[PDB]
RNA sequence: ACCGAAACUAAUGUUAGCGGACCGGAGGCUAUGUUGGGCGUGUAGUGAGGCGUAACAAAUAGAGAAUACCCGGGUGAAGGAACUAGGCAAAAUGGUGCCGUAACUUCGGGAGAAGGCACGCUGAUAUGUAGGUGAGGUCCCUCGCGGAUGGAGCUGAAAUCAGUCGAAGAUACCAGCUGGCUGCAAACGCGGUAAGUUCGUAAUGAUGGCCAGGCUGUCUCCACCGGUAUGGCUGUUCGCCAUUUAAAGUCGAGCUGGGUCGGUCCUGCUCCUGGACGCAUCACUGGUGUUCGGGUUGUCAUGGCACUGCCCGGUAGCUAAAUGCGGGUGUGUAAGCGCAGCGAUGCGUUGAGCUAACCGG
């Protein structure tokens, strides 16, 4: 609907960078402790992107402290301070869920050199 | 060989004065056999109440305390871990040691100026750990390159090695420490020979003001990180340790009584390095000399005796090993024999710390 | 989203290697336990010389779940496996002295600030 | 003897499994296929066949007469047997080669024990190799349906190295679950669990009991196409036990069929916000999504078929575990052309092409 489109559009972030599944990205999020508020960095491979305007989300998977962690960020939420693509990956799927079965060597993603 | 903990850290943090006063704690090698002092090889002795408490009864002619060994890891630039000559030298100097002591400046001083200008233990710690982590990343990547082709050959041992290495790799890629992983004992066994740098235990040598031993935000952050990584800490003051190095016995006693210190923090660094590596010391009683002998924890009586002399190992038959409590409370060897608290220890029993022992061999 | 019979890995050095949830505490017919919930566990695997034995019954706090936790903005954080930190059955304090792997901010209550302080990374 | 084509279980009222063993198995020869272009004689071995009156293979892929092509199913978050009398059913395993294989043993076995690795395609070795077949020509000859040589041509593994594509190479269909303890029966010889009502003998068993790994919609709890426990044991009600809780107060023309070895049916907690339940919803997180896109195996003619063939994603809708009380989306760079490469293939055009139920007209 035009009404909901306008309501969502006036909320969408304007500076969302272009990234693709397989890209390694670093997502700077806001952590609020007590009253202070600081940046926490979540760097990992983008394994899934949901594109729905204001409801766009993307999944970032990392291996933190020997344990696989997937975080699903809401692209336009204020808690996500920034997104920076640290490496462009060359994959062919839109959703890289198969990396959930991969370990180390088999988990390398070729660098999209272009 | 000595059980060695390399002292690493960023420049302008107070490490220089620290290991200078540590070397000043070292004894002149003119009386100790086989003790050769390289300028950075710091062999330091044990202030041990137990040995003098033994000597109060056994009354030996001389005393031979055991000593530990230290490496000053000097010369450092950012980005050294990319294979630069100084970076390779730093990494090699760390590699040959057995533990890491990381020094952290925890005292505000505008006359001691750093490259950051801002006093922050967290980011300095992170910088040096990232350096070692990139070094271990290079080593580990070489390791999987070597081992994956073998494990594809059906070698189960190389398979397990591969599993441990693959679990280690993303930590190093994430610039993370292998000591932050839950690695079982056999995984440690599998990757012991690769000598992973981040894997060795570390002691956080926190250089602080004399009055700043508590209520210190820098100490707070150092304690927080050491708790997270399961590493131990030791707060020291460069000025206080330097003075202790610069003072003789009675004036040193006066200075330590002035500051309210029950015993100096150099002793704390000694104990931290000693107990960090899971090693202990026993005592041999004699009229000539009562000597404290350093072994790894769990080394047998034959193995400890071979550490003395190989005939004491190969020919070993039995030892009369006495617990230190029963040795002291009965006032010496003869009281021990009168109480029957001896142990006719064979070859399989594991040596306990501080046990008064007599060694019997046959060669 | 842990229930009875769920097998969790252990996120501390207490010696337990795998535990099993035998009860979800804190409510009649309560189905599940998410991160920050106390469960009653038995120990299915332990290292031979650990602080706890195979077959002991004690408590645990779930710190990582595959199902994950939601954040107020709608984010979700999911882990590859379910993990718990063993707790003294009475004091409900951690039995280990180190924590392995990341945890989440839902533990940051006065109950579990020890775990937060020992955790390698709080998400 | 073993595996496997040509009445043990469950569901329905045959189907899927099981035991023994759109259909299209409904040496020499030949049928026949693939690719290329009666009489006479009396042969290999009385006697096929041949000859007279092209080669090869040999009784699409595949070992094959299997298989595929010429309520009944699919998927499922987290968990993973908590279901239940009982893992019933389902899920799972599943091929070949190589390595490796325990107790015990009647020395055969156990055993395919278990467990591990590799697998596609392309190129090279080698313009098709080893091997098989074998023309011409040459020579011999008791001279023929002969012998030797010779290798043309045809067929042709298997392996190594290198490259290369996918998420996945035994890609589909097809195709062992495995292990431990024990009763009985073949001949033969003489503690475990948090909690547990459950004469020997290798092999064998649709045999009884128990345990474990894997696996799972069996279940929590199903989805899509006023309140008033959970479990272990047992047929149990009960009971004990484990652990919770505020509390565990004092019906088979609905199902099952275990009993009668086998046997027709509202409030907690914290400090000085939760549990359970109910309603609504789909914005978020997800499931489904046989109507969208893609990958891929076999085959037949990009499409059909193979469970949607197998899969990977996924729109709307529905939904709970979720949360209140022209464009967009999805897939993922179409086709064609061009370039590189010997080729598989890669790259450019190109985030292309296509895009359901959506949104705006
Ligand atoms: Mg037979
Ligand atoms: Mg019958
Ligand atoms: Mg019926
Ligand atoms: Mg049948
Ligand atoms: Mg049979
Ligand atoms: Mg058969
Ligand atoms: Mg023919
Ligand atoms: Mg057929
Ligand atoms: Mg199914
Ligand atoms: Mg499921
Ligand atoms: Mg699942
Ligand atoms: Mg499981
Ligand atoms: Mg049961
Ligand atoms: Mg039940
Ligand atoms: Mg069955
Ligand atoms: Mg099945
Ligand atoms: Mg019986
Ligand atoms: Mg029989
Ligand atoms: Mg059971
Ligand atoms: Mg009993
Ligand atoms: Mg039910
Ligand atoms: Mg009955
Ligand atoms: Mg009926
Ligand atoms: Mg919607
Ligand atoms: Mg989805
Ligand atoms: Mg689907
Ligand atoms: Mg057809
Ligand atoms: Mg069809
Ligand atoms: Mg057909
Ligand atoms: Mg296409």
């Amino acid at each position: 609907s035009n009404i909901i489109k306008q309501l969502e559009q006036e909320q969408m972030k304007q500076d969302v960078p272009s990234f693709r599944p397989g890209d390694t990205v670093e997502v700077k999020v806001w952590v609020v402790e007590g009253s202070k508020k600081r940046l926490q960095a979540f760097e990992g491979v983008v394994i899934a992107i949901r594109n729905r305007g204001l409801h766009s989300a993307f999944t970032v998977r990392k291996i933190s402290n020997g344990e696989g962690v997937e975080r699903v960020f809401q692209t336009h939420s204020p808690v996500v301070d920034s997104i920076s693509v640290k490496r462009r990956g060359a994959v062919r799927k839109a959703k890289l869920y198969y990396l959930r079965e991969r370990t180390g060597k088999a988990a390398r993603i070729k660098e999209r050199l272009n | 060989m000595g059980f060695k903990c390399g002292i690493v850290g960023l420049p302008n943090v107070g490490k220089s004065t620290l290991f200078n006063a540590l070397t000043k704690a070292g004894i002149e090698a003119a009386n100790f056999p086989f003790c050769t002092i390289e300028p950075n090889t710091g062999v330091v002795p044990m202030p041990d109440p137990r040995l003098d408490q033994l000597a109060e009864i056994v009354k030996p002619q001389r005393t031979l305390p055991t000593t530990m060994e230290f490496v000053d890891i000097a010369g450092l630039v950012k980005g050294a871990s990319k294979g630069e000559g100084l970076g390779n030298q730093f990494l090699t100097n760390i590699r040959e040691t057995e533990a890491i002591g990381h020094v952290v400046r925890c005292f505000e001083n505008d006359n001691i100026i750093a490259v950051s200008g801002k006093v922050n233990p967290a980011d300095d710690i992170e910088v040096i750990n990232t350096e070692l982590a990139l070094a271990d990343l290079d080593t580990c990547e070489r390791a999987i390159h070597r081992v994956q082709k073998k494990a594809k050959g059906g070698d189960k041992d190389a398979k397990a090695e591969l599993a441990v290495l693959e679990k280690c790799l993303p930590q190093l890629e994430n610039a993370g420490m292998l000591r932050a992983l839950d690695l079982s004992a056999e995984e440690k066994a599998a990757i012991r020979y690769l000598s992973f740098l981040t894997l060795k235990p570390t002691m956080y040598i926190a250089n602080v003001n004399e009055d700043g031993f508590e209520n210190n935000p820098y100490l707070d952050q150092v304690r927080e990180i050491a708790a997270k990584e399961g590493s131990v800490v030791v707060p020291v003051c460069a000025a206080v340790e330097a003075d202790i190095a610069e003072l003789d016995d009675e004036e040193r006693d006066e200075f330590m009584q002035e500051l309210g210190l029950e015993e100096p923090g150099l002793n704390r660094v000694i104990r931290a390095g000693y107990k960090l590596l899971n090693l202990q010391t026993y005592f041999t009683a004699g009229v000539k000399e009562v000597r404290a002998w350093t072994i790894p924890v769990g080394a047998t009586a034959p193995q400890a005796a071979g550490k003395i002399h190989t005939d004491f190992e190969k020919g070993f038959i039995r030892a009369q090993t006495i617990s230190f409590e029963d040795f002291i409370t009965y006032k010496g060897e003869q009281g021990a024999k009168e109480a029957g608290k001896m142990r006719a220890e064979g070859k399989d029993y594991i040596v306990k710390d501080g046990d008064v022992m007599n060694f019997l061999f046959n060669v | 989203m842990i229930q009875e019979q769920t097998m969790l890995n252990v996120a501390d050095n207490s010696g337990a290697r795998r535990v099993m949830c035998i009860k979800v505490l804190g409510g009649s017919h309560r189905r599940y336990a998410g991160v920050g919930d106390i469960i009653k566990i038995t120990i299915k695997e332990a290292i031979p010389r650990g602080k706890v034995k195979k077959g002991d019954v004690l408590k645990a706090v779930v710190v990582r779940t595959k199902k994950g936790v939601r954040r107020p903005d709608g984010s979700v954080i999911r882990f590859d496996g379910n993990a718990c930190v063993l707790l003294n059955n009475n004091s409900e304090q951690p039995i280990g002295t180190r924590i392995f792997g990341p945890v989440t901010r839902e533990l940051r209550s006065e109950k579990f600030m020890k775990i937060i302080s020992l955790a390698p990374e709080v998400l």
